[PDB]
């Protein structure tokens, strides 16, 4: 028979499952709504582990539970009372005879015993996954503290005595690959003459190279902490959004530095080299899997200053008007294309951040926080789920590291990159705009002509690399 | 068949933008959403005996990628460009999110609605006046919504597809 | 993509989590801080097929011996992991494998034996007593290093063709 548990008025966690605690979804259950105390119950459950839910409640559960009455909860989730004696005990002892204990001994192995261990890896990925919790509270973080340096017993020590130097290491706080990264790739500005940095005399190879080594570790600082409850898009948004807001805000300089390249090359024969250049690069990107560069250039290609180019793409050479089509079909339809080949490539890559915004905050906006059943207020925890089923994609991207060297002063150009100056934005864009009209007059006005502006080869090395011995 | 309407919503973030699509879209009677669910934002409606189908654009919370409007706002036949009735400063991007769908467009006649959402209970900042005064300058309706009753909702997106229906 | 569901089992200390994070992270780990259950995901493509991983690191002391049938229900491949410096560890093999066939009532259990720490020179399990036991299970035998690399794509991605086959 099942283990008897111990009374729900000394243990709270031995109350029944009911439809007034608990509802499932239609082989481990999932849950659609609880209280606290069966969701807390269901993430150190003793019959099973479930560390996708684990990674699920540590992720969300600031939107029901705060950090404090969490600690609280699980503290009190660990402290199981054992049972008395049975009555073959008793009649053992009462003959001076040692007790067997089976029903004991069967509850701290087969409840006592994961249900700790359960209790025990909440905090270890709390720690090791979470802690801004910690720093963002220090008491939170003496508590802790205290609850895994007092644990006694020899069952849980050797997790507790880790547990402890986990702690203290993040409180204080390497790459291998089997290949080489291939060889830095340079054209008319050569290593160490950072003045002469520029769209046409860096190597296309290697600005999409280092473009991706940039954009690729800002994708991978964002946490999702700066995700869950939607803050990247409230008035706080600069103290908790950081990481995200820096590679939108670098998303966004790159393609209006495209933009700029462009429309501020009025000779036509030179911006037909600069847009020829911008498509090689994007070319570069898709071999990359850097999505997020695939679209910084189909963005600039369709914002209003550019778009609006004909002459300029009349001279376009034909496959590069297919490889810049291709990429723009990626966005059409709800990114459609984008979304199956993101998941068909091989990583790493660099996704594009924003489809996972608009979803993360239409599940938040779209799911009420709690279900009324029975008389009962339930969390909604399937609304829970499906923004983790989010933040937990975003975080499988950011595993894998790309195999490119990085080129430090090609790396610190595109940092300070910084096409708008000290301009307000709308000023800035109707710049652009005017430069556009001005390049390209709208018909039926005549087509200028204008002087060159680069003194170099505007001949492409193209994107196929090099290798020397 | 029948005709697509590809409807673009605009306006500033964090103040509830995306209920209105939500509550169009949504099982209007359960109130639940997957937004990842493949036509999740594509709605076939009735609309003065005319069946047609709404293809709806909302980007809600890419706000900070300003670089990317051009080319979402090309894609869309009508916009509804929405401020939330408690937030001063998004009625004043209005008039900024009208003149760059006009540069998008490359059109002065371009469909569109303005939209006044009510998104909590915090105090009105923009009276009604105020709002119809804008549409009225710009001669285009002017709906409020209710982005948790569903009021106004549907009038919002039917009043633009007849706008649409009459350009 | 079809999703796959590998298990990382054997004796505590031979490096199952250091196998896992060297696989998803491309990172050495130098700690050693037990496992209770840890799980990762993975897209890869493998012989020209997009997959996902799911790779669940399990607990090898001990103390959660009695834990274990929960996660062998679920799984649908074993790396089963010895370190090639430590015989006890050899030794507990056939026990996670006898668990397995057990609790999965099958005798055609996707699996691999893994030979992890080969970059150590002070070997006590030498190869051919490690590969004579795995073709007596019916299974590949990959000897890897969680430090270096060496084996620890052909380990992983072996299994996942092994339960492509099964
Ligand atoms: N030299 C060397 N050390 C390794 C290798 N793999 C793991 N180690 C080391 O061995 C120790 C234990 O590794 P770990 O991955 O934690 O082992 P585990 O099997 O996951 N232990 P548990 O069952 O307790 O979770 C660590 O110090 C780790 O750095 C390897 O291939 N080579
Ligand atoms: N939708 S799209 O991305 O296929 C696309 C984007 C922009 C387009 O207009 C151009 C203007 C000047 C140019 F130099 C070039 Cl190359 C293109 C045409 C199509
Ligand atoms: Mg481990
Ligand atoms: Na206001």
């Amino acid at each position: 028979g099942q283990m008897r548990l111990p009374s729900a008025d000394v243990y709270r966690f031995a109350e029944p499952d009911s439809e007034e605690n608990i509802i499932f979804e239609e082989g481990i259950p999932i849950i659609k709504a609880g209280t606290v105390i069966k969701l807390i119950e269901r993430l150190t459950y003793h019959m099973y582990a479930d560390p996708n839910f684990v990674r699920t409640f540590l992720t969300t559960y600031r939107s029901f539970c705060k950090p404090q009455e969490l600690l609280s909860l699980i503290i009190e989730r660990f402290e199981i009372p054992e049972p008395e004696p049975t009555e073959a005990d008793r009649i053992a002892i009462e003959n001076g005879d040692q007790p067997l204990s089976a029903e004991l001994k069967r509850f701290r192995k087969e409840y006592i015993q994961p249900v700790q261990l359960r209790v025990l890896n909440v905090c270890r990925h709390w720690v090791e996954h979470h802690f801004y919790d910690f720093e963002r509270d220090a008491y939170l973080l003496q508590r802790m503290e205290e609850f895994i340096g007092t644990v006694r017993g020899k069952a849980m020590k050797k997790w507790v005595e880790s547990i402890t130097k986990i702690i203290q290491r993040k409180k204080i706080a390497n790459i291998t690959f089997q290949s080489s990264p291939p060889t830095v790739e340079w054209h008319i500005s050569r290593p160490g003459h950072i003045e002469t940095f520029d769209l046409l005399t860096l190597h296309p190879i290697e600005i999409a190279r280092q473009l991706t080594l940039l954009e690729s570790d800002l994708y991978r600082a964002v946490q999702p902490s700066e995700l869950v409850g939607s803050v990247w898009t409230k008035e706080d948004k600069e103290i908790n959004s950081p990481n995200l807001l820096k590679m939108i805000r670098h998303t966004t300089n790159l393609t209006l530095w495209f933009e700029k390249c462009i429309v501020e090359t009025e000779n036509l024969e030179e911006r037909v080299a600069v847009v020829s250049r911008i498509i090689e690069i994007l070319q570069v990107f898709q071999e990359l899997n850097n999505f997020n560069g695939v679209l910084e250039v189909v963005s600039a290609m369709n914002s209003s200053p550019v778009y609006r180019l004909d002459h300029t793409f009349e001279q376009i050479p034909s496959r590069q008007k297919k490889i810049l089509e291709e990429a723009h079909e990626l966005s059409e339809d709800h990114y459609k294309k984008y979304l199956a080949k993101l998941r068909s490539i091989n990583p790493p890559c660099v996704p594009f951040f924003g489809i996972y915004l608009t979803n993360i905050l239409k599940t938040e906006e779209g799911n009420p926080e709690v279900l009324k059943r029975h008389g009962k207020e339930l969390i909604n925890f399937s609304k829970r789920r499906k923004v983790a089923e989010i933040t937990g994609e975003i975080q499988q991207y950011q595993n894998q590291p790309y195999c490119l060297r990085v080129e430090s002063d090609i790396k610190r150009f595109f940092e300070n990159l910084n096409p708008m100056g000290n301009s307000m934005e709308k000023e800035f864009t109707d710049y652009l705009f005017n430069k556009s009209l001005e390049i390209e007059p709208r018909n039926p006005k005549p087509l200028p002509r204008f002087p060159k502006k680069y003194s170099y080869p505007l001949k492409s090395p193209g994107v196929r690399p090099s290798n020397p011995r | 068949g029948m005709t697509e309407y590809k409807l673009v919503v605009v306006g500033a973030g964090g103040v509830g933008k995306s209920a209105l699509t939500i509550q169009l879209i949504q099982n209007h009677f359960v109130d639940e959403y997957d937004p990842t669910i493949e036509d999740s934002y594509r709605k076939q409606v009735v609309i003065d005996g005319e069946t047609c189908l709404l293809d709806i654009l909302d980007t809600a919370g890419q706000e900070e990628y300003s670089a990317m409007r051009d080319q979402y706002m090309r894609t869309g036949e009508g916009f509804l460009c929405v401020f939330a009735i408690n937030n001063t400063k998004s009625f004043e991007d209005i008039h900024q999110y009208r003149e760059q769908i006009k540069r998008v467009k490359d059109s002065d006649d371009v469909p569109m609605v303005l939209v006044g959402n009510k998104c909590d209970l915090a105090a009105r900042t923009v009276e009604s006046r105020q709002a119809q005064d804008l549409a009225r300058s710009y001669g285009i309706p002017y709906i409020e919504t209710s982005a948790k009753t569903r009021q106004g909702v549907e009038d919002a997106f039917y009043t633009l597809v007849r706008e649409i229906r009459q350009h």
